[PDB]
RNA sequence: GUGGGAGAGGGUGGUGGAAUUCCCGGAGUAGCGGUGAAAUGCGCAGAUACCGGGAGGAACGCCGAUGGCGAAGGCAGCCACCUGGUCCACCCGUGACGCUGAGGCGCGAAAGCGUGGGGAGCAAACCGGAUUAGAUACCCGGGUAGUCCACGCCCUAAACGAUGCGCGCUAGGUCUCUGGGUCUCCUGGGGGCCGAAGCUAACGCGUUAAGCGCGCCGCCUGGGGAGUACGGCCGCAAGGC
């Protein structure tokens, strides 16, 4: 589980309130687009809680998937 | 809502001199701004009843501030009650 | 009657059966095959072998199309879909890919009592 | 009087003089609806993540606003009366909330 | 009071994607489905599997937790509006204005009732298939009320922490959510776990007491008969107290 590391790692200081920012936001996906769960994203509580959000809003925008097909099974 | 310059509006009215904040006039200014504006959006929206239960706890504090301060100095109380036109 | 030679491949399998249908780029069928189509009738649809069989027997229809290769998309959880997937691989169709789109709701629909404590 | 953000999306199909008007219809009824525009970013066409009126991009825009707040929804709603805007969504704007500080 | 904070707290209006069902069209043909195994059932009036479109209803995957909010029941897509509670910092204002609370008033899961809508999925009753010594049931196929909305009732529960509310006092440790700070750590408010003293019949509780105290409310007095009978009150009824 979560053997590669955090996504928090690896990026700059960024908005997490930036719903219309598509190139940070998908490093917060998996290959399906699903939310990554904490152990992935490095995140905390509300850190988390508010990457949800604004995740959600940019999928309603059109900018993020909802749910992606996976690949080589 | 209630605004900051609403609320100043009101302190400033019931104040007892220039300062002050917290007594009973002021108290029972505010409640009455609450509950009034509070009234009025539970006028519509009948079945919010989670926002009623503070109607009623308003009340309550309203009622025991003004119990006091009949039982203190009652020329304040009538006065606070004619000033903004409570009970009946 | 097509010649198509490049085409999709579905692989839809429930633990009662496997049925894989085989269709053009544009996702209409061709040919299709499942656990009744060969013998089996009862619970043996369901079985990996059947699987395989359905798999082998879709396939050789789709070459006698003129298929060559094939995207394979997979649907379900059950017994023999892993088994659908090789038998597919090892069938002559290329296979360029597989992918598994099985559909899943976001909380949609009350199941059967059978499938409850879910939703 | 509150800060807002308009998300707009549109026909990216459109062409030039179609699109002047459509941009001319929202920015007449931000104005009618009482809203005073701070900025506006023109993304342009974009990649939707998934199609959106059988289309896979979209023509974005963005209008940072401030308004009387019992106006709001009937904007959103004024806005969307328009067969060629796809979608609106208004945001109360907030304060980045940054993480790697 | 001023200045900040977190939150599925409540109400109204919007709106998004996945899926299910049905309908239209394309392509395609001999089955699908379902079980321990089957049969009913559905399919040559072309089903299942695949693609495109449409209609409609209901619920919101990941995030999601051993998490949060609420007095409780309970609350989870997203957006806006209306609104309740609460925590912290400053130590500014009032000056005991406090606690509890029989009655009263209000809220109160699900099922149920009334009127009108709505009805995709699920499904009491019912109708079928099977299993069985028999099958009423478990299992399978259909399936009405109901489930959803509005307005009005009903007032219950393992309405559970099986632990009434408030305040003061009595070792720590560890994880966690949310504020503040001289930000390795100290300080405040929540949520957990191990444990001092102590308590307990034991199990266990142990600064989130079931410890040490004070105040006020509700309650108990062997089991069955029985939450029954009678009476009263409430309810349209079921029925409740
Ligand atoms: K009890
Ligand atoms: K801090
Ligand atoms: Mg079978
Ligand atoms: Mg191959
Ligand atoms: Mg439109
Ligand atoms: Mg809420
Ligand atoms: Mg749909
Ligand atoms: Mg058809
Ligand atoms: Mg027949
Ligand atoms: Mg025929
Ligand atoms: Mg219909
Ligand atoms: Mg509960
Ligand atoms: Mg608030
Ligand atoms: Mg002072
Ligand atoms: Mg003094
Ligand atoms: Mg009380
Ligand atoms: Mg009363
Ligand atoms: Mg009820
Ligand atoms: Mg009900
Ligand atoms: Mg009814
Ligand atoms: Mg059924
Ligand atoms: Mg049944
Ligand atoms: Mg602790
Ligand atoms: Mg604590
Ligand atoms: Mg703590
Ligand atoms: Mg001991
Ligand atoms: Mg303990
Ligand atoms: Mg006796
Ligand atoms: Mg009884
Ligand atoms: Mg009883």
């Amino acid at each position: 589980p979560s053997r590669k590391a955090k996504v928090k790692a690896t990026l700059g200081e960024f908005d997490l309130r930036d719903y219309r920012n598509v190139e940070v936001l998908k490093r917060f996906l998996s290959e399906t687009g699903k939310i990554l769960p904490r152990r992935r994203t490095g995140l905390s509580a509300k850190e988390q809680r508010i990457l949800a959000k604004t995740i959600k809003r940019a999928r309603i925008l059109g900018l993020l998937p909802f749910t992606e097909k996976l690949v080589r099974k | 809502p209630i605004t900051k310059e609403e609320k100043q509006k009101v302190i400033q009215e019931f104040a007892r001199f220039p300062g002050d904040t917290g007594s009973t006039e002021v108290q029972v200014a505010l409640l009455t701004l609450r509950i009034n504006r509070l009234s009025e959006h539970l006028k519509v929206h009948k079945k919010d009843h989670h926002s009623h239960r503070g109607l009623l706890m308003m009340v309550g504090q309203r009622r025991r501030l003004l119990r006091y301060l009949q039982r203190e100095d009652p020329e304040r109380y009538r006065a606070l009650i004619e000033k903004l036109g409570i009970r009946g | 009657k097509r010649q198509v030679a490049s085409g999709r491949a579905y692989i839809h399998a429930s633990y009662n059966n496997t049925i894989v249908t085989i269709t053009d780029p544009d996702g209409n069928p061709i040919t299709w095959s499942s656990g009744g189509v060969i013998g089996y009738k009862g619970s043996r649809k369901g079985t990996p072998y059947a699987a395989q069989l359905a798999a082998l027997d879709a396939a050789k229809k789709a070459m006698a199309y003129g298929m060559q290769s094939v995207d394979v998309i997979v649907r379900g959880t059950g017994a023999g879909r892993e088994q659908a997937i090789r038998a597919l691989q090892a069938s002559g169709l290329q296979v360029k890919s597989i992918v598994d789109d099985t559909p899943v709701p976001h909380n949609g629909c009350r199941p059967k009592k059978k499938f409850r404590k879910a939703s | 009087m509150r800060r807002y953000e308009v998300n707009i999306v549109l026909n990216p199909n459109l062409d030039q003089s179609q699109l002047a008007l459509e941009k001319e219809i929202i920015q007449r009824a931000l104005e009618n609806y009482g809203a005073r525009v701070e900025k506006v970013e023109e993304l342009g066409l974009r990649r939707l993540a998934y199609p959106i009126a059988k289309d896979p991009q979209g023509y974005f825009l963005w209008y940072q606003v401030e308004m009387p707040e019992d106006r709001v929804n009937d904007l959103a709603r004024e806005l969307r009366i328009r067969d060629n805007v796809r979608r609106v969504m208004v945001v109360k704007s907030q304060e980045p909330f940054l993480a790697n500080a």
